[PDB]
């Protein structure tokens, strides 16, 4: 009876926080800030467009990922508030860092043969245009705000 | 906290100023777009020299 | 006492969630010697590092539960009772939730060109993703 | 959790500026930049295979 209740609440709660865990990785949540759209944009229009932002910019462990998700949510919401962001949006030592070991998680079995890991510090610096194709023409990605 | 996807489209935002079709003079665009027009004056830096 | 119910309720769906998942993987799936050759040719193969059911079975979560435990049932029952032939075949079905699986992952390698009216599956041309079905027999196969 | 799969495939559809009769090649190109460039590697006429 009581019990049952207490279960019922129990599953919701659960569904509930594992819904906004994923909600929270995909690009129309992250691009609800406008200063995201050139990243949103080049990743819709790149081969990576049908996985989520955070399948490269989020730790794949659970226990490593909820931390991370909210340092950097919590830093994010802080630049865009009270904070002045720069004129170039770089990517620091530690997200670099998760990106690189996520190219390696899906990529695995192409380079199992092969010291890619050695010659340069990052995949993304031979797959230079991963990194939002940053090589293509300022029109392509870009607009002033509104 | 978000919810609509970005657009593909990369649409430039779209004006209407109160200014006439023939307006040639550079201080009429100043109070309808004050930071361009600010961005535009830094062109009076006449003492910087590259290589 | 509510509270006890709450903790009972999260353990509840933890603990199903991840045999759920769990059920999708190499090791589960090639616990059965019949399953061994697509086993090592998975574990070879470019597509290693993800599960079986990640091709196996739909994505869709309301799909998938029924689907899972409809060849789930299936597959113990031909396992234990059924005496399977010298062939293991796909079946219509599962040739289906397989190529809407690989629409599901290589979408934009394929949006400008009509690859999907050329052949009926996209493994008419990427002949090996079906389990090295070429290379020698050696390279998949012993006895028991 | 929601899918990440935001862009579907689906069979290209396409309609052209171009009148039914149409013949030119140039009337293809404007349209086509990417096959088109790819068609006109069949200018090159100095490469023997066995
Ligand atoms: C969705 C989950 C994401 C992801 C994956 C990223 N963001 Fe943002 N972000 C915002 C602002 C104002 C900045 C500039 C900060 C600065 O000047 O350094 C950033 C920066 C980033 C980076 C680069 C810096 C870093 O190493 O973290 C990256 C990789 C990044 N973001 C990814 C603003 C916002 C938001 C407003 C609240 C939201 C929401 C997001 N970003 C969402 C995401
Ligand atoms: C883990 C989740 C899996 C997956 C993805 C598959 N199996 Fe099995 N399977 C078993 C037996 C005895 C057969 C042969 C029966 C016959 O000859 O008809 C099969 C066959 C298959 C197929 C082909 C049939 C189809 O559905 O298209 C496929 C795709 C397949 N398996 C995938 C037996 C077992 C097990 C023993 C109980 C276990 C465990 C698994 N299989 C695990 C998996
Ligand atoms: C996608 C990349 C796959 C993964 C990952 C695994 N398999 Fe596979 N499987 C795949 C294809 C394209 C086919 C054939 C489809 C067709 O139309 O013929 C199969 C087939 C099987 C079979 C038997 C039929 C056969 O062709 O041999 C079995 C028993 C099977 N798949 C199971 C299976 C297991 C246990 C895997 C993990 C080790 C596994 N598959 C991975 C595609 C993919
Ligand atoms: C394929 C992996 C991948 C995916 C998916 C991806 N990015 Fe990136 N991201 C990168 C790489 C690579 C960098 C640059 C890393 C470096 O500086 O070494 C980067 C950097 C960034 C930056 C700032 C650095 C820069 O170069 O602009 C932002 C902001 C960002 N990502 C956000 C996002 C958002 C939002 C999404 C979702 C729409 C997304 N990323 C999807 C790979 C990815
Ligand atoms: C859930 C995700 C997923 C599914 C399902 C999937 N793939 Fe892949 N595929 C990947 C990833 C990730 C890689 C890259 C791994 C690597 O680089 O080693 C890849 C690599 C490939 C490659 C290059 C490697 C190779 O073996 O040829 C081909 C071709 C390919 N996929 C086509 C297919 C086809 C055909 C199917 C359907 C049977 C399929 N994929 C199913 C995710 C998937
Ligand atoms: C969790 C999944 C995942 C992650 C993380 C990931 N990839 Fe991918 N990647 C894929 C899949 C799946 C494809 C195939 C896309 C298709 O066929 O539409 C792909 C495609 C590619 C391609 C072919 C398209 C292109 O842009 O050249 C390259 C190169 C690549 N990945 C390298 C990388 C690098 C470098 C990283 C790290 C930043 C990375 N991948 C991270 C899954 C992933
Ligand atoms: C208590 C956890 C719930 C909060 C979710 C925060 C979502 C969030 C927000 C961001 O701005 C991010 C920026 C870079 C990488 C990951 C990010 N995540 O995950
Ligand atoms: C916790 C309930 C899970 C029920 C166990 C089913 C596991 C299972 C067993 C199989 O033999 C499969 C064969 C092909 C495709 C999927 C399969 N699944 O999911």
């Amino acid at each position: 009876k009581l019990v049952l209740g207490g279960a019922t609440l129990g599953v919701v709660a659960l569904a509930t926080v594992a819904f906004g865990m994923k909600y929270t990785d995909q690009r129309p949540f992250c691009t609800s800030c406008h200063i995201m759209n050139p990243v949103g944009v080049t990743h819709k229009l790149s081969g990576h467009a049908n996985i989520s932002c955070n399948d490269c910019h989020a730790p794949h462990n659970l226990l490593a990922k909820l931390p991370f998700k909210a340092i950097a949510g919590a830093r994010d919401v802080y630049m865009n508030t009270l904070g002045h962001p720069g004129d170039l949006i770089l990517a620091g030592m530690e997200t670099k860092e998760v990106v690189n070991a996520n190219c390696k998680a899906c990529h695995t079995m192409t380079n199992v043969e092969v010291a890619s890991m050695e010659a340069k510090k990052y995949c993304t610096d031979c797959h230079r245009n991963v990194q939002h194709m940053r090589m293509k023409p300022i029109s392509t990605r870009e607009v002033a705000d509104e | 906290a978000g919810c609509s996807d970005v657009s593909t489209e990369l649409k430039t935002p779209v004006y209407k100023t109160k200014l006439t079709a023939e307006e040639i003079r550079n201080s009429a665009f100043k109070p309808e777009f004050p930071k361009q027009y600010a961005s535009y004056e830094r062109n009076d830096e006449t003492t910087v020299m590259t290589e």
